RNA sequence: GGUAGUAGUUUGUACAGUUUGAGGGUCUAUGAUACAACCCGGUACAGGAGAUAACUGUACAGGCCACUG
């Protein structure tokens, strides 16, 4: 229901989640270089 | 690439570091917690260890210690408060010299004793010889005799008298302790060699500094109160609560009490000082030094130093890092002596082979002791009726 | 007298992982549909890694019952 802390997948979960730590991505604008609070277009 | 350190920002509240470098005892393990002291080889490992119960109670003891940290600086009036109610707590509770001229007046059994024995070994020993307590540590008379003779036959013999006769009430003798005893309340223990060269240094510190006194006093209460100055069932040694006064004042930033060695001395080789050896008092000033009064006096409200001890021993330095020693000012490493890590180390100026304070092996009672230091510490500190005190 | 070690049976803490009972949504919804499958969805999220008890072996501090080089 919710997307993965880790690596913000649905598919599992943080504690499933087994690949590495990678940088955040903002769901509203698929974007890395900022977050979806601070998207600047929403 | 950027967006990983983010993964750890959230760590890094938690107090959990990635390692700079691979530790040679833990090569495979690449993170450390500064609480908890254990290493960790992956930041899922790091989440999980976020989850150890351990870890948020240290956390929560951590934010605990950052608050008392933060409270305000004590007002002058609560500063004169506290300092007048610690006056009024040693007065109230405190061995005065009457009570110890009455106590003096073990003559009466000396003398009764020598009719029985041509050769008396008595001599006054304990908190009414100190004044640093009312009855708490080695209570009354405890006796101190030569090795020359057999202390066992000294033992029965002497305590067959307090035993013969009806007008006392309750006596018994008990070997159970580390040398014999006889409680009729009565100590019999022949053979004590070093415990009175150390009375003699505490009795020497009760007029030469009028504030060691009442410090100590104060102490005592506060662990009768908590229970920790008992030595049996645990806790610390009764009589070692002064000596942990003595190690304060010794540290203070501004010193109270002189260096009982190192003050003077010739060829001082901080390594090891196991060879020297001290000796009794002479005439109340430095303690033997061949192989005890400040230069200028030390006046200070007794809050003041009461809170300065409190800060000391609950918000300062970690307790088992360093060994509690009045021998040099200067801090020693615990395992430079050998010592143990679980017990609290205590050491007496005279005697250096083994820790005075080893009833503290209990994890639970340190952890207790620790609590009970930071709730009088948050209760002295934070304002209150009276200045805060009892 | 000092260092170190020593069969089980005991000591208090922490603990890879393995199993009960309590846990968190529930209101945001038309309809189906003998025991003949599937479901429209305005009114949801934030930067957040999510539980207590009986077993399983374990680094620590001294001993039971005292011993050994
Ligand atoms: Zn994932
Ligand atoms: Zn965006």
């Amino acid at each position: 229901g919710d997307r993965c802390y880790n690596c913000g997948g649905l598919d599992h979960h943080a504690k499933e989640c087994k690949l590495p730590p990678q940088p955040k991505k903002c769901h509203f604008c698929q974007s890395i270089s900022h977050m979806v609070a601070s998207c600047p277009l929403k | 690439r950027l967006g990983l350190k983010q993964a750890e920002e959230r760590l890094e509240r938690d107090h959990i570091f990635r390692l700079e470098k691979r530790s040679p005892e833990y090569t495979n393990c690449r993170y450390l917690c500064k609480l908890c002291l254990i290493h960790i080889e992956n930041i899922q490992g790091a989440h999980k260890h976020i989850k150890e119960k351990r870890h948020k109670k240290n956390i929560l003891e951590k934010q605990e210690e950052s608050e008392l940290r933060s409270l305000p600086p004590p007002s002058p009036a609560h500063l004169a408060a506290l300092s007048v109610a610690v006056i009024e707590l040693a007065k109230e509770h405190g061995i005065t010299d009457d009570d110890l001229r009455v106590r003096q007046e073990v003559e009466e059994m000396s003398k009764v004793i020598t009719t029985f024995l041509p050769e008396c070994s008595l001599r006054l020993y304990g908190s009414s010889l100190t004044r640093f307590a009312l009855k708490s540590s080695d209570v009354n008379i405890d006796i101190k005799f030569p090795p020359k003779m057999n202390h066992p036959d000294l033992l029965i013999k002497v305590l067959g008298i307090l035993k013969k006769n009806v007008l006392y009430v309750d006596v018994e003798s008990d070997f159970h302790a580390k040398v014999p005893v006889v409680v009729c309340l009565c100590r019999v223990s022949a053979g004590n060699d070093m415990a009175c060269l150390t009375t003699d240094l505490l009795t020497a510190l009760g007029k030469i500094e009028p504030v060691f006194i009442p410090l100590v006093l104060a102490f005592r209460y506060w662990a009768k109160l908590c229970y920790i100055d008992s030595q049996t069932d645990g806790g610390i040694p009764s009589y070692c609560f002064a000596l942990m006064v003595m190690f304060f004042l010794q540290q203070r930033k501004p010193p109270l009490l002189p260096c009982l060695l190192g003050s003077w001395i010739e060829g001082f080789d901080p390594k090891r000082m196991d060879d020297f050896q001290l000796k009794g008092i002479v005439e109340e000033k430095f303690v033997k030094w061949e192989c005890l009064a400040l230069e200028t006096p030390n006046r200070v409200s007794l809050g003041q130093l009461w809170l300065e001890l409190l800060k000391f021993y609950t918000l300062d330095f970690a307790l088992e890092e360093y060994v509690i020693c009045v021998r040099i000012q200067d801090i020693l490493t615990r395992e430079n002596k050998n010592w143990p890590k679980r017990r609290i180390a205590i050491e007496d100026p005279f005697s250096v082979k083994r820790n005075v304070a080893r009833s503290l092996n209990s994890q639970l009672v340190y952890e207790y002791v620790v609590e009970r230091f930071r709730a009088a510490y948050r209760y002295f500190a934070c304002p209150q009726t009276k200045g805060g005190n009892k």
